[PDB]
RNA sequence: CAAGGAACUCUGCAAAUUAACCCCGUAAGUUAGCGAGAAGGGGUGCUUAUGUAAAAGUAAGCCGCAGUGAAGAACGAGGGG
RNA sequence: AGCGAAAUUCCUAGUCGGGUAAAUUCCGUCCCGCUUGAAUGGUGUAACCAUCUCUUGACUGUCUCGGCUAUAGACUCGGUG
RNA sequence: ACCUCGAUGUCGACUCAUCUCAUCCUCGAGCUGAAGCAGGUUCGAAGGGUUCGGCUGUUCGCCGAUUAAAGAGAUACGUGAGUUGGGUUCAAACCGUCGUGAGACAGGUUGGUCCCUAUCUAUUGUGCCCGUAGGAAGAUUGAAGAGUGUUGCUUCUAGUACGAGAGGACCGAAGCGAGGACACCUCUUAUGCUCCAGUUGUAGCGCCAGCUGCACCGCUGGGUAGUAACGUGUCUAUUAGAUAAACGCUGAAAGCAUCUAAGUGUGAAACUAUCUCAAAGAUUAAUCUUCCCAUUUCGCAAGAAAGUAAGAGCCGUCAAAGACGAUGACGUUGAUAGGUUACAGGUGUAAGCAUAGUGAUAUGUUGAGCUGAGUAAUACUAAUUGCUCGAGGACU
């Protein structure tokens, strides 16, 4: 549903506007979008106050899925947009201000710090 | 060892809320309590087997030689009858109910005739790839590629038997195993089981004991609502 | 493609072996004459012992 | 091969069925194809079971499936039907018509079938 | 011999609500969710405007839209789901039982109420 | 035809969005004519009254997710040879 | 004079600075220019182009990634040859 | 310069593949100037696997971003009577050069049409005639077959052992994944043209509505069953026996030593099943269970007039099936199909009436009206008061 070269907005305060998902990590033929997907992205729209330079290949995780998914609970939550957050090889977020609504079932892949510094969890 | 199983009739599939906040697919099978029609023992028949019979109707409409055989065996006249291998723990002239052999939550295997699709394409049968249409590929666009494996009178100059090819799809007994037993209903002659069953409803569907994990069962339970105002 | 080797008369009859045509179904008519066609009306205008049709 | 006549359309089927039901209302015996015969038999039976109470709304509802003939005109045949067929067919549950299979046609070898109605 | 195939309700009887809060597909309802992440009782009242009310038996799913962080999100829920509390906030008038224009119309996202 | 939107690829070829009208607005380059319909944009329904010859026009009310509601009409910019 | 790895450089896929995450064809520049070069015109030039190429806006089943709908055939039956 | 000049299409790219091991990883083992980790070398083993982009007509080539991995070939540098022609490669022209001149350029450039209604064999299904020595109905066994065998992460084991110190084990278990494949329509999406709602103009129903026909199903939004997946659920193993390499034991020959020579072991995604599908046309024509018949008379010593009683076939109805046969089920003793009624589900306050309003409208009647595939009741209609084949056991 979301794969290589997907122009998407940013979900955390890193001074970036439009970023493209350039590769998928993990294993071969992943080619799909899911929760906690650690991928690499390149930014083309940003502001000079941003903490990352334009065109850099940096690792991020998508947090909003316009496709939506069905959970183990039996409930199908779907986003009306798509967004991602940039992180540096760990679970500590890069941006100094976190915003955007996300489900709480993301602890399976870590990211507890983002939830602790989140505006509010879904 | 021993393998236990019986036939039934798929009559529908549904869902249910279970513990740990999970919903499971629930296929429903009508399972009338059947009676063994014959036992093939190691002593005379050299192998373990047991033929059962069911879907009984009034004796008038049934076939004459087989109803005479039934009367010789002193059993009900039934439409369907078939064997199951490796079954001698149950004896001749005994009714069979799901409570006797299978509990709730263990692992079983299911067999059913696939839904008839007739002759089809290779991609719809062997999960192939569509031929491209970009920039006018032409009318010959969806096909099976080629079976060219040799040119020159000393390489193959033929087609090979067993080569992957399209053909009639479905309409065949197919099996999947490790299905979980959800529940039983003796009054309605009904069983609720997990997974999905191939083919359409109304047909005869076999369920045997899983030959992978014979004596393994995991606990699964239900829950009840409490919102009462 | 087109034919590469001609089929002989023996090959012709081997191919035409399946040219035998199956017969039809017939039914007795109690009121009219000749044997009528089964599940079909008779020439005398009558069918399920029932005449509903005008001049044949 | 490639592009040709529109041929068979759902509009064609429904207008042809309307013609056949108008014809059976006018005369009461139609020779056509057996599959078409049963297809129009279903719609005719639906109209007849809709022809029991017969208010003005039902008049228009059944008028959405009728045409005109030479013997009778649309409203005239509607009123004629309402006057005679409804008293005759009201007490029988279903089965308001019967199809009898004829033989092949010398012209076409099609399996002719005659639809008729009598209660 | 003859089977009714109506045993769908027979197996549906395992889950039956005794209060069954009923509403249309164009209203504002607050549905509470009971969650135990590791060890706690969490009651998260998920408010929002219901979108589509589908029903066929034990399987009755309905869609609800909520503006979380100013972002519209659509969630699916099941009517007889356990550990779930439902209470309507406001009941309104809607001319259709299925809405797709609310997927994009954000300006004045509220709905005209029911008299 | 969910989602992405040129990623297959010899190529944004084909295909796709506007396209009609009314009204704002319009860059660079330029032989001063153009460019240019630059682009970008806003509205077109029904009813009640007003307006002239009707109508473009206006005030209000009302509904549909959407009112040249199906119709028939240019998708572009930048740069080089 | 001019133009200079051009439609012009075999060696060579020469740089360099670029757009380009990643550019042998895209651009400006460097000048060892086999066999360029001024009426077989040359260097540019606004507009113009069913001309060629490059990047992008939107656009979508071209693709990711496959599937469905209705006619006509193809299938079966009759006449035809 | 030996076949093909009364034609063997010569680069690839796309799909479709196939095999060998001289194995890239996955497997085991050996050795090491192998403290551990990290490694490096080699052997045996082919059961499975081996990405996406950027450049270029190019394969080959390079680079990037990854994967545990991006192994090699090789089959007309596989694959056009499966696609396409970007490209050199007819006819045009250009730049540059060469040649005085027509003209030459695997130097470069723009453009330049890819012929095909399957005869046999071969192959995916599919049946029909006969057979298996009486006719059948079934159920079987299984000689020979086919499918089918993937990989990674995390946590515990344990910062344990090891190592001073960074580092950090082996084995096992548990959960999480990816891909591969099976089926499914509970949920989620696409479709769902005799379905619904709204909508738009034209022509008429003598008029207003209310309509049909047409305008891509007129347009838009949905949606029943079914049909599919992006959605679900599953499988990703375990074991036994014989083995490669490797490691053995005893042990002499060759009084010691030695895995070997007798004997005596383990042993790998390798090998046989193990799991799945069908399978007696499995002609070596196998097996069992049940029913039927064994009825005037000479023959070519066979049973000929009486032609099953076991049934089969024609026809109808349909589909669970199904291109069409064939198959499954039912034929007045029938719910087999259609009909009608109720119901499910879909759509969403039918139309009319009345109220207030100059009017779009709002309200009660009204969750009503209607609704293709869905459920059961229901013999109301059709499966005929029908026809053809179909009985006596040869020989060793």
């Amino acid at each position: 549903m979301v794969s290589f070269m997907t122009r998407l907005n940013v979900a955390d305060n890193t001074g970036a506007k439009q970023v493209g998902i350039i590769k998928v990590l993990g294993s071969t033929r992943k080619r799909y979008a899911f929760l906690g997907d650690v991928v690499v992205v390149s930014v083309k729209d940003a502001i000079p106050s941003g903490m990352v330079k334009k065109g850099q290949v940096l690792r991020a995780v998508i947090v909003r899925t316009k496709k939506g998914q069905q959970r183990k609970d039996g409930t199908h939550l779907k986003f009306d947009d798509n967004a991602c957050v940039l992180i540096k090889e760990d679970k500590s977020p890069r941006g100094t201000r976190i915003f955007g609504p996300v489900a709480r079932e993301l602890r399976e892949r870590g990211y507890n710090k983002i939830l602790s510094l989140a505006v509010e969890v879904v | 060892m021993e393998i236990r199983g019986i036939f039934g009739v798929k009559v529908g599939m549904s869902q249910v809320f279970t513990t740990n906040n999970e919903r499971l697919p629930i296929t429903v099978i009508y399972c009338e309590p059947n009676q063994v029609a014959g036992v093939k023992t190691e002593a005379k028949d050299k192998y373990s087997a047991t033929l059962l019979s069911f879907d009984t109707v009034e004796n008038k409409k049934l076939n004459k030689p087989q109803q005479g055989f039934f009367e010789k065996n002193n059993l009900k006249p039934t439409k369907h009858l078939q064997e199951i291998r490796n079954m001698t723990g149950f004896e001749m002239g005994q009714q069979i109910t799901p409570q006797n052999l299978f509990q709730v939550g263990e692992y079983v295997d299911v067999s059913a005739i696939s839904k008839g699709r007739g002759f089809t394409g290779a991609i719809k049968r062997w999960n192939f790839k569509i031929g491209p249409l970009g920039h006018g590929a032409g009318y010959p666009h969806r096909f099976q590629g080629s079976v060219q494996a040799g040119r020159g009178g000393a390489s193959a100059q033929r087609v090979f038997k067993g080569k992957k090819m399209s053909g009639h799809y479905g309409h065949e007994k197919v099996t999947v195993q490790n299905l979980r037993i959800v529940g039983f209903d003796e009054a309605n002659m009904l069983v609720l089981v997990s997974g999905a069953i191939a083919g359409p409803e109304g047909g005869v569907v076999l369920i045997r004991t899983a030959k992978k994990k014979p004596g393994v069962v995991k606990p699964i339970e239900l829950a009840v609502q409490t919102e009462k105002a | 493609a087109v034919q590469q080797r001609r089929s002989s008369k023996h090959r012709r009859d081997k191919r035409r072996s399946h040219d035998a045509l199956t017969a039809q179904a017939l039914s007795v008519c109690q009121k009219c004459g000749k044997k009528k066609l089964f599940h079909r009306v008779c020439s005398c205008g009558m069918y399920g012992d029932l005449r509903v049709k005008k001049a044949y | 091969s490639y592009i040709n006549k529109p041929g068979k359309t759902s509009a064609w089927r429904v207008m042809t069925v309307r013609q056949q039901v108008s014809a059976v209302l006018a005369y009461g015996k139609i020779e056509t194809t057996l599959k078409k015969a049963k297809n129009t038999q279903k719609r005719l039976d639906k109209l007849i079971t809709l022809a029991k109470v017969d208010n003005f709304n039902n008049r228009r509802q059944v008028k959405k499936w009728l045409l005109n003939t030479n013997l009778f005109d649309v409203d005239q045949l509607m009123d004629h039907l309402f006057s005679k067929v409804a008293p005759k067919y009201e007490k029988t549950p279903g089965g308001y018509s019967r199809v009898l299979k004829l033989g092949p046609r010398r012209g076409d070898a099609t399996e002719m079938a005659i639809l008729q109605l009598t209660d | 011999k003859i089977n009714k195939q109506a045993l769908i309700d027979l197996v549906e009887q395992k889950q039956l609500k005794a209060y069954v809060p009923e509403f249309s597909a164009g209203d504002e309802v607050n549905v509470a969710i009971k969650l135990k992440e590791k060890e706690k009782v969490r009651i998260q009242n998920f408010t929002g405007t219901v979108l589509r009310r589908r029903g066929k038996g034990i399987s009755e799913t309905f869609i609800v839209r909520k503006t979380t962080d100013g972002i519209p999100i659509e969630k699916n829920f099941q009517i007889h789901n356990p550990n779930i509390s439902i209470e309507l906030k406001r009941r309104g008038k809607v001319r259709r039982a299925y809405i797709s224009y609310m997927r994009e119309r954000s300006g004045k996202a509220a709905k005209i109420k029911e008299r």
